[PDB]
C-alpha cells in the first residue's frame, strides 16, 4: 500500500511515481499500455485510451496480462470502469482485418457472424466492389477506417512481411557502423513485435535518431520502401542518410523531386514529396509516367516524415493514391491546432512509442535546453497607438518595440563574446528587415534564393566571423539548420505550439539555450503561455527574465527620444 | 606502481598561434590548458619535474629549466601570455635542447617530451631522421599533440621513439588529450624533508612554501605528507566475506574476525584504506 | 486649488489612463492633471470602477 | 518572535524570571551567532574583563555583526559595564544547567491541534468552548462585528494558517501572554512554566488551557502531575505547476484550496493545481506571494529534499509574479494646489511642506505640490497670512 | 548539524604517573573538563550531537552512545569500567571516529574532531596515522588537538592537513577554559574570532624498518619508501 506506484482513476487516468524502486519495470509496462500526458520529473501522468490498447494487444500479451499487472501495479484496486473498459477495447481487435493481394484490398474476417452485422451498415455498402471476405474500393479505403472503428471492430494493418512470395525482396542491408541507441531498440521492438510489421507512428525528437530508425525499418521489412518528406529539401537528407548506414547502390536511391529525376520508374527505394504525389493539377509529362508507375506496384513500408501535415486536405489524399502495406509515421511533434491528431489514429495507425524528453536529456543525447521568456516593456510612445486600435496593425506595434530591440541587441552582444552561434527566428518580414539592417547581419528574406540561402547558411557554420542570421518562417521544419548554440525567437506566429517545439528543435541539435522575447502587457503574453503549453509536458521549465544583466550600460540603440519617435512614423505609416 | 618522468613540454609559437576554432587566440588556449595541466601532473606525480621549452623564428629557447617547482612553471606561462608569435617553429632544434640535457639523467627513470605543435612546417637546418635514431638510442619517448591535421615526421617520431600521435577535434578534445600524460607509465635519491615550516635541513636556506629543490646546496626538499598519499596501494587492504552490533560505527573481516556494517564495508575499503580492527 | 487621488503606475500603464481621458469609455473628466511620467492624478468616486477596467486589460493576456 | 517581547520588558521581572532549568536555558537558546561564545567565555569568570577586550576579539571583517550581538545582549540584561560581568542571577542559574544544584502522547496532540485550526475554516466540527472564542477575537484573528452564531475570519487569519507548526504557536501564546496582566496572572511564573515545559494554584487554571490546543496530557481528569506532548517543544511540488499532496487530514486539504484548485481526490492523495486565477483569488484577500512559498517549503516530500534546491525556481517567482498584478496602481490620497504666476512662492511653499511630513510627490517644471487631506488644513493657513 | 566528537587519551600508565606526581591534576579533573565541553556542545544549537571516545590501551571504547543527567551519567559509569604496550594507541581510536561521522552523515552536517592528547606520540603507527588524515580530509572534517606536556609530531600534521587548530596548554588545572575558547565555537564562527595561530609543523618520516623519525633519508624512486642512511637497492619489491 506503499509500494505499487499506480494510482488507477476511474476514468481512466494512470499517475506514476517516477521514484519508487520499480519504476523501470512499471514505466516499461506503461509505455506499451497507455499513452504519455504530461512527465515532469517526480510524479509522470498516463492515459488509458481506446486506441491505446489496441496497440497494447497487437504486442504479445494478451488481456490477462493486462489486468493482472495492473492489480499488482495498483496502489488502489482497479475501480471496475477500468476492467470493464480493458476487457471490451481488447477482446474486439483479430476479427476484421485489411488485407491487399495483388493490388486490390479485401476486408478479412474469421469469424462468420462479423460478417453478418458488418454488411448492413448503410456506409459500408457503399464501398464494396472459415474465411469469408469481399472487395472494398481503393478510392474510399479513408471512410471504411472511419466507420470501422465508429462500431469497435477496428482495422488492423499488421504486414507479415517474413513470409508473402510475391514481392522482390532487396538487397538492403544495414551496415554495422550506424550502431543504434536504446531508445531507438525500444521504438523499433514495438513496431515490429511478433515478427510482422505494424503501421504506427513513432515520436523522437529530431536531434535524436529519427531519421536512423526510418533506414533500420527500412533494412528490416527489406520490401520497396517509399520515404516522403514536406520539402525538397528533405528529400535531399534521406538520400544522404540511406547513402549512410544502408548500403544501397547509386541506381536505387532515387529522387523525385522534379529537378534531378534519376530514373525514378523502375527502382527500389523512391524519396518525393507531399505536393507531388498529391499533386492536384495537370502533371508535366515527365511527372505523369512515373505517377502511371507508382499507382500500380504495391509497396512495404511507406515513412511519411512530418507527420503533423498528414491530415490537411491535401496531403491526406497521398495514403489513397498508393498503395503500401505498412505505414510508418515519423516525426518530432505530434501536436497540431484544429484537433486532427486524433484523427490520425486511423489514417495511418495507434501511437507506438513516444521518447521520453527528460531522459534523453539526462543521459546525454539531447542538449540540456535552459528555456527563458525573457519581457520587455512597452514603450510609452508605442501603447499610446496599441490601445486606441483593434485591426491587426497592433500586431506590428508590439513587434517592432524598441524596449524589445534592446534586448535583442544586448543578447546578441552577450552571445558573440561567448563565442556561442546565434540563430534569430523572426516572423512578419517587416520586423526582419529593420531588425537584421539595424544590426548590419545576414537575413533569409524567405523570397530570396536558392543559391544565396545556401550560401548564407554555410559562412554560418565554418566561420567564425559570421555570427548570427535572421530567418523568417523558413526553419519551421527538418532543414539542414547548422547546429546553433542560442535562438532568440522574436514575435512568431500566434498561438502555435508545433512552431516552438521546432525551434527548439534547432538548440538541442547549461550547454545550449534559446530565449523568446515579449512585448509585455500586450497580445503576445497571451500567445507565449499557449506556446509553452507543450513545453512543459516534456518537462522544460520556462523562466522569466524581467531586467537582463545590465542593459543600460552597453552601447544599445535607440538610446534618445528623438530617434525613437522616427520609428513610431515608419511603423504606423504602412497601414 | 609509476616511476619517475622528466617531462618536457615544447610549446610552439609560429605565426599560425593566432588562428581561431578554438579560445580566440591560439595560443592562448595551448598556455591555458597547460597551466592546468602542470597543476595535475604534480599530484599524481611526487617527484617529478617539468620542462617547458617554446618555438619561434627557428630557433629554440628554454623557457624554464627543468625543475620539480609547481609554481615558478604557471608563473611562466602567465608572463608569456603576450608573446609575439613570429616566424615557423623547429624541431630539430627543440629536441636538440630537450635532448643536451635529458640526455644526463639517470637510467632508472622514464624520460619523456611533450611536442605541443600547431605548424605545419618545421623549417630547421639539419636532417630530422638521424634524431629519431638518436632519440632511440636515449630512450627518450616523444609524444605528439598536433592541431589541425597530420604532418608525416610526426607520426614517424611518435611511433619510432615510443610515444603517441594525436590531433585535435576541438578544446574538450584537448583537454581530454593532456589528462592521458599525466598518469605515469608502469635506484634511491637522496631527499631531504622540511621540518620547521619550510627550512632546509642541509644548510638552512630558507625560502618559500615550495617543495623545490636547494637553490644552495642542490638538494631536493620534498614533504613527507605528499608521499604518504602514495602509500595503500603496496601491501593494500583485501576484502571481506559477507552472509546489529558492528566495531566501526557501533550500531566481516577475515584477518582479525570484526564484525562490520555494509555502510562501513564501502568505507574502509575505499577511503580509510586501512582497517580500524587491524590497528589494535 | 483641486482635489484628487494619486495613482503612480508603470510608464506602459500610464498611457492607458490617458487613453481612458480622451475616450469616454467612463466618464467626461476623468484626468485632473497630468503630472509626470510615472504619476497620474484622477477624480475620487471612479476609482473602484477604474481597478476593474485594469483588471479586464490585465486578464485579456491570460 | 521571543527575544522582540523580552526587549520590551522592564529589569524588575527579568530577575525573577530567571529559573534554574526552564528560562537561563531559553534565552542562551536564541541568541544569533556570536553572543552564545561570549556567555560561555565569561561564565566562568567572576572579575569583569575591560571593556575595550571584547571589541577586538572579532576581525575587522564581520564587525558588524559585533554590535547587534551585544545591542541585543545587552538589551536582555545579560550584563553592564561595572566600572562586562555578567548578572549574577543569570550566571548562577545557566552553571545549574551545566549540571549544577508513549504513542499515545502523540496522536492525541495532532488531532487535539487540527481541531484548533478548524474553527478557522468552515466547519460544523469546531471547537465548541466560549473562552476560546473570545480569546481570538481580542488576539485579531476572528471578526466578528456582530454576535453571530459563525464567528469570521479576517486577513489575519487567513496568514495564520499557512504559518509553520512551531511559528504559529509562538504567535498564539505572545496574543495569550500579553493580556493575561490584567485577566490571569503574573507574566513571570506563565512564561517560566512554558519554558520548564520545553525540557501554584493559579497555574493550574493555564494548564487547562494548554488542554484546549494540546500540550499536556491529563486522562483522568485533573490528576496531580501532567503528561508533556511533541508539540510543547517549542507533498510534491512540479514544473507544471501539479502539487501531489500525500496527506489525508481534511484540514491539509483545505489549506491547499486557499491557493490551489482540486481536480482528483484519491484515499492517501490529492492532487491540485496552482494557476493564475486561484492565486489572486487568495491574494485579493491577502495571503500574500511571500507566505505561499513558506508554506510548501516546510511542508515538502522527501523526494522533494534531494540535492535540487526544494520549490523549482520557475514557481518560486510565477507565483511572485502573479503577486505584481495587483501592485500596478497603488492609490494614495492627496490634495492639489496650483494656478499662481507667482514664480517664488511654490518654491517658497517647500519651506512651509516638507517638515510636517504631508508633501507626497515633488515637481519641477510646474512644481505641483500634492498635500494630504489630513494636512491640508494647515497649510491653507499659510498661504492666505503671508 | 555541527556533530564534534571527543578523542580523550584515557593512557592508565601516564595518568597513574600523574596521580602519584601529586601534580593537582588527575584523570577525574580532565574527563570532566570533557564533560562539561560535551554538555557545552549540547547548548548552543537545539539539533546538535555529541560523541566520546577514550584511548586505553589495546582498546578504545565509545563512551556517550552506548537530558543531560542521562548523557553525563554514561561517560561517569564507562570510564568506572574501561580504567579497571605501555604506550597509547590513537590512529584506532580515530579510524572509530570517523566510522561514526560517516554513518551519522549517511542519515541526513559538519563535522568536527578534538583530540586531548595526553601521553608521547607512539612513531609506530604513522603508517596508519596517515591514512586517517587524508581519510577525514577528504570529507572536510576538522581535527582540532589540544596537547597538555609534550608537543605529539604527529597531531600538528593533523591540523594543518584537515585544517583545524593545535594548542598547547600551559596549565593543567585551566583546561576547561582553553576548550571554550578556540574549540567551543564551529567551523562557520571560526572565521569570526581571534585564535592564536599554529606556531611549528613537524615534518617528518619514518623508515620502513626502524621507523624513526628522520629529517634526510633516501626514497625510492618507484616504491616511494623513504629510508635510513644505507641505500643498498629497494628492499620492498
Ligand atoms: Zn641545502
Ligand atoms: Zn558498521
Ligand atoms: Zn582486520
Ligand atoms: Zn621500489
Ligand atoms: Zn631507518
Amino acid at each position: 500500500h506503499t509500494s505499487r506506484p499506480l494510482w488507477v482513476a476511474p476514468d481512466g487516468h494512470i499517475f506514476l511515481e517516477a521514484f519508487s524502486p520499480v519504476y523501470k519495470y512499471a514505466q516499461d509496462f506503461l509505455v506499451a499500455i497507455a499513452e504519455p500526458v504530461c512527465r515532469p520529473t517526480h510524479v509522470h501522468e498516463y492515459k488509458l485510451t481506446a486506441y491505446s490498447l489496441y496497440a497494447a494487444v497487437s504486442v504479445g500479451l494478451q488481456t490477462s496480462d493486462i489486468t493482472e499487472y495492473l492489480r499488482k501495479l495498483s496502489k488502489t484496486g482497479v475501480p471496475d470502469g477500468i476492467m470493464q473498459f480493458i476487457k471490451l477495447c481488447t477482446v474486439s481487435y483479430g476479427k476484421v482485418k485489411l488485407v491487399l493481394k495483388h493490388n486490390r484490398y479485401f476486408v478479412e474476417s474469421c469469424h462468420p457472424d462479423v460478417i453478418q452485422h458488418l454488411l448492413q451498415d448503410p456506409v459500408i455498402r457503399e464501398c464494396r466492389l472459415q474465411t469469408v471476405s469481399f472487395e472494398v474500393k481503393q478510392e474510399m479505403i479513408e471512410e471504411l477506417q472511419k466507420r470501422c472503428i465508429h462500431l469497435e471492430y477496428p482495422l488492423l494493418a499488421e504486414y507479415d512481411f517474413r513470409n508473402d512470395s510475391v514481392n522482390p525482396d532487396i538487397n538492403i542491408d544495414l551496415k554495422p557502423t550506424a550502431v543504434l541507441r536504446p531508445y531507438q531498440e525500444k521504438s523499433l521492438r514495438k513496431m515490429f513485435g511478433n515478427g510482422r510489421a505494424r503501421s504506427g507512428v513513432i515520436v523522437l525528437p529530431c536531434g535524436a535518431g529519427k531519421s536512423l530508425v526510418g533506414v533500420t525499418a527500412a533494412c528490416t521489412v527489406r520490401k520497396r520502401c517509399l520515404v516522403l518528406g514536406n520539402s525538397a529539401v528533405s528529400v535531399e537528407q534521406w538520400k544522404a542518410q540511406f547513402k549512410m548506414w544502408s548500403t544501397i547502390d547509386d541506381s536505387q536511391i532515387c529522387r523525385f523531386t522534379s529537378d534531378a529525376k534519376d530514373k525514378p520508374i523502375g527502382c527500389s527505394v523512391a524519396i518525393s514529396t507531399y505536393s507531388m504525389l498529391g499533386h492536384t493539377t495537370k502533371r508535366s509529362w515527365e511527372a505523369e509516367r512515373v505517377m502511371e508507375w507508382l499507382k500500380t506496384q504495391e509497396w512495404g513500408l511507406m515513412i511519411l516524415d512530418e507527420v503533423h501535415t498528414i491530415p490537411a486536405k491535401m496531403f491526406r489524399r497521398v495514403l489513397t493514391i498508393v498503395q503500401a502495406h505498412c505505414k510508418l509515421g515519423l516525426t518530432a511533434t505530434l501536436v497540431r491546432e484544429d484537433d486532427k491528431i486524433v484523427d490520425l489514429n486511423f489514417l495511418i495507425g495507434p501511437k507506438l512509442y513516444e521518447a521520453n524528453w527528460m531522459e534523453l536529456q539526462n543521459n546525454g543525447y539531447i542538449a540540456k535546453v535552459q528555456c527563458a521568456e525573457v519581457w520587455c516593456p512597452m514603450s510609452p510612445e508605442f501603447y499610446r497607438e496599441y490601445v486606441a486600435i483593434k485591426t491587426k496593425k497592433r500586431i506590428l506595434l508590439y513587434t517592432m518595440n524598441p524596449n524589445k530591440f534592446r534586448a535583442c541587441q544586448f543578447l546578441i552582444k552577450f552571445h558573440e563574446r561567448r563565442n556561442d552561434k546565434i540563430i534569430v527566428f523572426a516572423d512578419n518580414v517587416f520586423a526582419l528587415k529593420e531588425y537584421a539592417i539595424r544590426l548590419n547581419k545576414p537575413y533569409i528574406y524567405g523570397p530570396t534564393s536558392q543559391g544565396e540561402r545556401m550560401q548564407i547558411l554555410q559562412n554560418f557554420k565554418h566561420n567564425p566571423k559570421i555570427n548570427t542570421i535572421f530567418i523568417s518562417k523558413v526553419g519551421d521544419t527538418s532543414f539542414d539548420l547548422p547546429e546553433a548554440n542560442v535562438l532568440i525567437q522574436i514575435s512568431s506566429h500566434g498561438g502555435s505550439r508545433r512552431q516552438e517545439a521546432q525551434r527548439l528543435g534547432r538548440v538541442l541539435r547549461y550547454n545550449a539555450f534559446f530565449y523568446s522575447l515579449v512585448s509585455q502587457d500586450t497580445q503576445e503574453m497571451a500567445y507565449s503561455t499557449k506556446r509553452q503549453r507543450f513545453l512543459v509536458d516534456q518537462g522544460y521549465s520556462f523562466k522569466v527574465i524581467t531586467k537582463l544583466a545590465g542593459m543600460e550600460e552597453e552601447d544599445l540603440a535607440f538610446s534618445t527620444k528623438e530617434e525613437q519617435q522616427q520609428l513610431l512614423q515608419k511603423v504606423l505609416a504602412a497601414t | 606502481l609509476g616511476m619517475m618522468r622528466h617531462l618536457y613540454v615544447v610549446v610552439d609559437g609560429s605565426r599560425t598561434m593566432e588562428d581561431q576554432d578554438l579560445k580566440p587566440n591560439r595560443l592562448t588556449c595551448t598556455l591555458k590548458l597547460l597551466e592546468y595541466f602542470v597543476e595535475e601532473y604534480f599530484d599524481q606525480n611526487p617527484i617529478s619535474q617539468i620542462g617547458i621549452i617554446v618555438t619561434k623564428s627557428k630557433r629554440a629557447e628554454k623557457l624554464t629549466e627543468l625543475s620539480g617547482n609547481p609554481r615558478k612553471h604557471i608563473t611562466s606561462l602567465k608572463k608569456a601570455v603576450d608573446m609575439t608569435c613570429h616566424g615557423e617553429p623547429s624541431l630539430y632544434n627543440s629536441l636538440s635542447i630537450a635532448m643536451q640535457t635529458l640526455k644526463h639523467m639517470p637510467g632508472h627513470t622514464s624520460r619523456e617530451v611533450l611536442i605541443i605543435f600547431s605548424s605545419l612546417t618545421t623549417c630547421d637546418p639539419s636532417n630530422i631522421y638521424d634524431l629519431i635514431k638518436t632519440l632511440k638510442a636515449a630512450k627518450i619517448r616523444v609524444s605528439v599533440i598536433g592541431l589541425s591535421a597530420e604532418v608525416r615526421v610526426c607520426t614517424v617520431l611518435a611511433r619510432e621513439t615510443g610515444g603517441t600521435y594525436h590531433v585535435i577535434l576541438d578544446e574538450s578534445h584537448y583537454k581530454e588529450l593532456l589528462t592521458h600524460h599525466v598518469s605515469p607509465p608502469p635506484g634511491n635519491t637522496e631527499p631531504g624533508l622540511t621540518l620547521g615550516g619550510y627550512f632546509c635541513p642541509q644548510c638552512r636556506a630558507k625560502y618559500c612554501e615550495l617543495p623545490v629543490e636547494c637553490k644552495i646546496c642542490g638538494l631536493t626538499l620534498v614533504s613527507a605528507p605528499h608521499l604518504a598519499r602514495s602509500y595503500h596501494h603496496l601491501f593494500p587492504l583485501d576484502a571481506f566475506q559477507e552472509i546489529r552490533f558492528c566495531y566501526g560505527c557501533q550500531g566481516v573481516c577475515a584477518v582479525c574476525q570484526n564484525v562490520f556494517c555494509v555502510d562501513c564495508d564501502v568505507f574502509v575499503h575505499d577511503s580509510l584504506h586501512c582497517c580500524p580492527g587491524c590497528i589494535h | 486649488v483641486l482635489k484628487g487621488v494619486l495613482i503612480e503606475c508603470d510608464p506602459a500603464m500610464k498611457q492607458f489612463l490617458l487613453y481612458l481621458d480622451e475616450s469616454n469609455a467612463l466618464g467626461k473628466k476623468f484626468i485632473i492633471q497630468d503630472i509626470d511620467d510615472t504619476h497620474v492624478f484622477v477624480i475620487a468616486e471612479l476609482v473602484n470602477v477604474l481597478q476593474e477596467r485594469v483588471g479586464e486589460l490585465m486578464d485579456q493576456n491570460a | 518572535n521571543l527575544q522582540e517581547f523580552l526587549g520590551g520588558l522592564s529589569p524588575g521581572v527579568l530577575d525573577r524570571l530567571y529559573g534554574h532549568p526552564a528560562t537561563c536555558l531559553a534565552v542562551f537558546r536564541e541568541l544569533p551567532s556570536l553572543a552564545k561564545n561570549w556567555v560561555m567565555r565569561m561564565l566562568f569568570l567572576e572579575q569583569p574583563l575591560p571593556q575595550a577586550a571584547v571589541a577586538l576579539w572579532v576581525k575587522k571583517e564581520f564587525s558588524k555583526a559585533q554590535e547587534e550581538s551585544t545591542g541585543l545582549l545587552s538589551g536582555l540584561r545579560i550584563w553592564h559595564t561595572q566600572l562586562l560581568i555578567l548578572n549574577p542571577i543569570f550566571r548562577q542559574n545557566l552553571r545549574i544547567a551545566l549540571l549544577g544544584g508513549v504513542p499515545s502522547l502523540d496522536k492525541y496532540a495532532e488531532e487535539r491541534w487540527e481541531v484548533v485550526l478548524h474553527f478557522m475554516v468552515g466547519s460544523p466540527s469546531a471547537a465548541v468552548s466560549q473562552d476560546l472564542a473570545q480569546l481570538l477575537s481580542q488576539a485579531g484573528l476572528m471578526k466578528s462585528t456582530e454576535p453571530g452564531e459563525p464567528p469570521c475570519i479576517t486577513s489575519a487569519g487567513f496568514q495564520f494558517l499557512l504559518l509553520d507548526t512551531p511559528a504559529q504557536l509562538w504567535y498564539f501564546m505572545l496574543q495569550y501572554l500579553q493580556t493575561a496582566q490584567s485577566r490571569g496572572m503574573d507574566l513571570v511564573e506563565i512564561l517560566s512554566f512554558l519554558f520548564q515545559l520545553s525540557f501554584s494554584d493559579s497555574l493550574l487554571n493555564f494548564l487547562q488551557h494548554l488542554r484546549e490546543f494540546g500540550l499536556v496530557f491529563q486522562r483522568k481528569r485533573k490528576s496531580r502531575r501532567y503528561y508533556p506532548t511533541r508539540l510543547a517543544i517549542n507533498i510534491v511540488v512540479e514544473t507544471n505547476y501539479r502539487l501531489y499532496a500525500y496527506t489525508e487530514s481534511e484540514l491539509q486539504i483545505a489549506l491547499i484550496a486557499l491557493f490551489s484548485e482540486m481536480l482528483y481526490r484519491f484515499p492517501n492523495m490529492v492532487v491540485a493545481q496552482v494557476t493564475r486565477e486561484s492565486v489572486q483569488q487568495a491574494i485579493a484577500s491577502g495571503i500574500t506571494a511571500q507566505q505561499i512559498i513558506h508554506f510548501l517549503r516546510t511542508r515538502a516530500h522527501p523526494v522533494m529534499l534531494k540535492q535540487t534546491p526544494v520549490l523549482p525556481p520557475t514557481i518560486t517567482d510565477q507565483i511572485r509574479l502573479w503577486e505584481l498584478e495587483r501592485d500596478r496602481l497603488r492609490f494614495t490620497e492627496g490634495v492639489l494646489y496650483n494656478q499662481f504666476l507667482s514664480q517664488v512662492d511654490f518654491e517658497l511653499l517647500l519651506a512651509h511642506a516638507r517638515e510636517l511630513g504631508v508633501l507626497v510627490f515633488e515637481n519641477s517644471a510646474k512644481r505641483l505640490m500634492v498635500v494630504t487631506p489630513a494636512g491640508h488644513s494647515d497649510v491653507k493657513r499659510f498661504w492666505k497670512r503671508q | 548539524l555541527n556533530l564534534l566528537v571527543i578523542v580523550v587519551d584515557a593512557n592508565p600508565i601516564w595518568w597513574g604517573k600523574q596521580a602519584l606526581k601529586e601534580s593537582q591534576f588527575t584523570l577525574s579533573k580532565c574527563i570532566d573538563a570533557v564533560m562539561v565541553l560535551g554538555n557545552s556542545h549540547l547548548f548552543m544549537n537545539r539539533s546538535n550531537k555529541l560523541a566520546v571516545i577514550a584511548s586505553h590501551i589495546q582498546e578504545s571504547r565509545f563512551l556517550y552512545p552506548g537530558l543531560l543527567t542521562s548523557a553525563n551519567e554514561v561517560i561517569v559509569e564507562e570510564i568506572k569500567d574501561l580504567m579497571t604496550h605501555t604506550e597509547t594507541l590513537l590512529a584506532g581510536s580515530l579510524a572509530k571516529a570517523l566510522c561514526y561521522i560517516h554513518r551519522m552523515n549517511k542519515e541526513v552536517m559538519k563535522s568536527r574532531i578534538l583530540v586531548i592528547k595526553a601521553a608521547e606520540d607512539s612513531a609506530l603507527q604513522y603508517m596508519n596515522f596517515m591514512n586517517v588524515i587524508f581519510a577525514a580530509q577528504k570529507q572536510n572534517i576538522l581535527i582540532d588537538a589540544c596537547v597538555l606536556d609534550s608537543d605529539s609530531g604527529l597531531l600538528q600534521q593533523a591540523c594543518d592537513i584537515t585544517g583545524g587548530l593545535y594548542l598547547k596548554v600551559p596549565q593543567m588545572p585551566s583546561l576547561l577554559q582553553y576548550l571554550l575558547w578556540v574549540f567551543l565555537p564551529d567551523q562557520d564562527q571560526r572565521s569570526q574570532l581571534i585564535l592564536p595561530p599554529p606556531v611549528h609543523v613537524d615534518y617528518r618520516a619514518a623508515c620502513f624498518c626502524h621507523r624513526n623519525l628522520i629529517e634526510i633519508g633516501y626514497v625510492c624512486s618507484v616504491c616511494l619508501s623513504i629510508f635510513c642512511n644505507f641505500s643498498p637497492i629497494c628492499t620492498t619489491c
